RNA sequence: UUCAAAUGAGAACUUUGAAGACUGAAGUGGGGAAAGGUUCCACGUCAACAGCAGUUGGACGUGGGUUAGUCGAUCCUAAGA
RNA sequence: AGCUUAUCACCCCGGAAUUGGUUUAUCCGGAGAUGGGGUCUUAUGGCUGGAAGAGGCCAGCACCUUUGCUGGCUCCGGUGC
RNA sequence: GUGAACAGCCUCUAGUUGAUAGAAUAAUGUAGAUAAGGGAAGUCGGCAAAAUAGAUCCGUAACUUCGGGAUAAGGAUUGGCUCUAAGGGUCGGGUACGAUCAACUU
RNA sequence: AAUGGAUUAACGAGAUUCCCACUGUCCCUAUCUA
């Protein structure tokens, strides 16, 4: 085990190049970190709650903006030269039906 | 230059507004034997001599 | 999906270079929705743009070596490759033995340690040599006063 | 800007008819060993330049703020 | 002249996670500072007390806060519990624990 | 082989040995045999200023004192210590000759080693009585 | 130079991340004078051009952009016109 | 911006052989040295006003949001061919 | 950082990672090397390469316009570690010291 | 013989001869890398 400590440390650290990457800015998934707990001989139930209420908050009420518009889009797409409309793409603006 | 005289600048304006191509209008009227913008101007191809 | 636009204008915005910043992987999708300054500052603080700290250039050897230094190692003739006079000119070490030589006298002539005629004649001697250093010139100094007491005594 | 030792002198200063704005400004700042006190600074904006006022004391800075005039426009920090 | 000062460490939140206990770290202090070159050389020089959610220590030594967290973190790497507890100051010479980021 | 150990390490550059270098010290005729060249126009220090230990010759005496108080010097001195490695060393590690071996580390133990030791006891006494 | 992912009809070459290296501060860094004249930036987009390739570009199409009582010019005289 | 800080040079008192003062570099003194006391130039530094309210480093909450909010700390020295 | 050094080699800030690529490892090339024994017998010709190289101590010829020649030639030495010795500053003495602080040089 | 001649220290990417040191130039070719 000290061994593969060692030998896994060497993949991991690069510290020579670039940088190691921070944990403070990082963000864990419950995902990998449950499971480490699990070898420790820690329990997972006290700390399982707590995802169970956060998960509960962050999910999706569909408010009306959402109900249309999943499907539909390009309301009223922009033109061949992508212009705006206050833009006046000067090669187009002679003729104005798109058949010639 | 950064520091060019206004009779300078008063000719780049010149080059900025003749560099475009031809418009679409002028391919449709009657009798155009006009195709192409043929006195067009890059400024990696071709200096324009001050 | 282009995100040179948001890597030069973050770097902007932190202060740092564009080789630190760090745009996440994983939301490719709302980064590329940024197109201003504005939104670049939104993005940093919510955790989706980061710094990526300094690249350490330790000076744990520097300190050890130098620290040796200090005791008198790495100081043999293999190690040297200049000059004497190079590392340590011959200047240099006149006015600092010099400068020793005038202002001990410039002490002990305010101090009544020696009178004002025996300062002048200690004084060109020691413009020119026959005082070595700080040590050599005080034993001069008790023999030309006991001298000068021998021969005020006879 | 200006620093004005006088108290005297000061309340010439807000009543010249050129001046429309004022400020007060609290600091925490540390004498000798002493305390933590508090430390005001009174500063006038007058045309040419910006004349300002240190007093140390906090009782003295509670009496002169009712000293200044009720038409100068006082902004608390 | 030697005016003691207080360092007060609050280790509540991974010890009602369970995964922290207080009763290992406040032993493994008095033994692993050090005043002046050996370890276990304190003679009542520094105090440590526990309660359960704060630990608490008073040095009349050479011991700064920076000193504080070094030792900490390698009570935390000991225990595999780095990647998932930080120590952070709070005030000045008052300090607290805590986890990372653990959301999804 | 290499660079640096081709230049040294010829047969044309060899240098005298460790064998006979031990055998010059061992009495007291060779000693002052080499002590007293006859002087020879073909040799750096005109057949003078020998040492015996490293088998080199010096230019001029004041290329004896600054040798002798050298590390390089300081070597042979050292290596010179003990039993000079004969041939009869390499075979008495196979299982072959032992009483031919012993009997010769038995008399460097008594006879050869005073005798070389009152010898360089007395080259210390005679190069700084000259130096 | 390499692995995964994204984008795309199509990736040795494009973008992000991971990793490996160099210029090593008389730099492959940061600013200018001469000269160039929009190349700067965004949106769209690949027939030709970039001696391979191309979804990328100093390319093609349409636009956006340079703010002064104090920095320059303006004024002064030099060799000279 | 306000107060304060100087090598040089100057002023007054004083009158020097037992020549003295002084630079790393031998130059000055009865055309007045050393020494006691003074004046100026403000190169440049110091304190304060500008000015912590800015900026920097963190922590805690908020939140599709325009994105904000609230706390801290921003201190004290050392050396040089 | 090494060093006498803005030499050369290595790294932090900043910047690039562009120059057609894949597979095999014949000759002859281009660029760079090492060779036993002999040591210019090669060749128009020691061309080219090798050898010497920094620093400290010792030592140094004819010749001469006395300044040079001169780094003349020729020799001894050079790591690591633990030490010793020398070389300083600011303070308190009435009309000989002691403390304290700090540098890389032999 | 100022069409300038003799001499000579120092200096030279100038021209020629030899001596020590040294070595694949050679006896005589072999091998490794890009």
């Amino acid at each position: 085990r000290q061994k593969t400590m060692i030998a896994e440390a060497r993949n991991r650290k690069s510290l020579k190049n670039k940088a190691i990457m921070p944990r403070s800015k990082l963000t864990k998934s419950f995902g990998k970190m449950e499971e480490h707990m699990s070898t420790l001989g820690h329990d997972m139930s006290a700390l399982q709650d707590k995802q169970n209420r956060a998960a509960r908050k962050n999910r999706y009420v569909e408010r009306g903006s959402d109900v249309v518009f999943g499907d539909q889009d390009a309301l009223t797409a922009s033109t061949e030269n992508g212009v705006k409309l206050r833009q006046t793409d000067r090669l187009l603006d002679g003729v104005a039906d798109g058949s010639m | 230059a950064a520091q060019k005289s206004f009779r300078i600048k008063q000719k780049m304006a010149k080059a900025k507004k003749q560099n475009r191509p031809l418009p679409q209008w002028i391919r449709l009227r009657t009798n155009n034997t006009i195709r192409y913008n043929a006195k067009r101007r890059n400024w990696r191809r071709t200096k324009m001599n001050i | 999906a282009n995100l040179r636009t948001q890597k030069r204008l973050a770097a902007s915005v932190v202060g740092v270079g564009k080789r630190k910043v760090w745009l996440d992987p994983n939301e490719t999708s709302e980064i590329a929705q940024a197109n201003s300054r504005n939104a670049i500052r939104k993005l940093v603080k919510n955790g989706t743009i980061v710094k990526k700290a300094v690249t350490v250039h330790s000076k744990s050897r520097t300190r050890a070596h130098a620290q040796s230094k200090r005791e008198g190692r790495h100081s043999g003739y293999g190690k040297r490759k200049g000059t004497r006079e190079a590392r340590l000119p011959s200047q240099v070490v006149w006015i600092r033995r010099l400068r020793v030589l005038r202002r001990l006298l410039a002490k002990y002539r305010d101090a009544g340690k020696i009178d004002k005629h025996l300062y002048h004649v200690l004084y060109k001697e020691s413009k020119g040599n026959a005082f070595k250093h700080k040590r050599a010139l005080v034993e001069h100094i008790i023999q030309a006063k006991a001298d000068a007491q021998r021969e005020k005594a006879l | 800007a200006r620093e004005i030792t006088d108290i005297k002198q000061f309340l010439e200063l807000t009543r010249r008819a050129d001046v429309k704005t004022a400020t007060v400004k609290i600091n925490k700042k540390l004498n000798k060993a002493g305390k933590p006190f508090r430390q005001t600074k009174f500063k006038v904006r007058g045309s040419s330049s910006l004349y300002t006022l240190v007093i140390n004391d906090a009782g003295k800075a509670k009496k002169l703020i009712q000293s200044l005039p009720p038409t100068l426009k006082v902004n608390r920090l | 002249q030697k005016i003691a000062k207080t360092f007060t460490v609050d280790v509540s939140s991974p010890t009602e996670n369970g995964v922290f206990d207080p009763a290992s770290y406040a032993k493994y202090l008095i033994d692993h500072i050090k005043v002046e070159g050996a370890v276990g050389n304190l003679g009542n020089a520094v105090t440590v007390t526990e309660d359960g959610t704060v630990v608490t220590v008073v040095s009349t030594a050479k011991f700064s806060g920076k000193y504080l967290k070094y030792l900490t973190k390698k009570y935390l790497k000991k225990n595999q519990l780095r990647d998932w507890i930080r120590f952070v100051s709070t005030k000045t010479n008052e300090y607290r624990l805590a986890f990372y980021q653990v959301t999804p | 082989m290499g660079r640096y150990s081709v230049k040294r390490y010829k047969t044309k550059r060899r240098t005298r040995d460790l064998d006979l270098i031990y055998n010059d010290l061992s009495t007291k005729e060779s000693v002052q045999k080499l002590l007293n060249q006859p002087l020879d126009e073909t040799k750096p220090g005109l057949g003078q200023h020998y040492c015996i230990h490293c088998a080199k010759y010096m230019e001029t005496a004041i290329a004896l004192k600054t040798h002798l108080k050298g590390k390089v010097h300081k070597r042979r001195v050292k290596e010179l210590r003990g039993v000079p490695y004969t041939q009869e060393v390499s075979d008495a590690a196979a299982g072959y000759n032992l009483n031919k071996f012993l009997n010769r580390v038995q008399e460097i133990t008594q006879s050869v080693g005073p005798e070389k030791e009152s010898n360089e006891a007395l080259l210390k006494e005679h190069l700084d009585s000259t130096l």
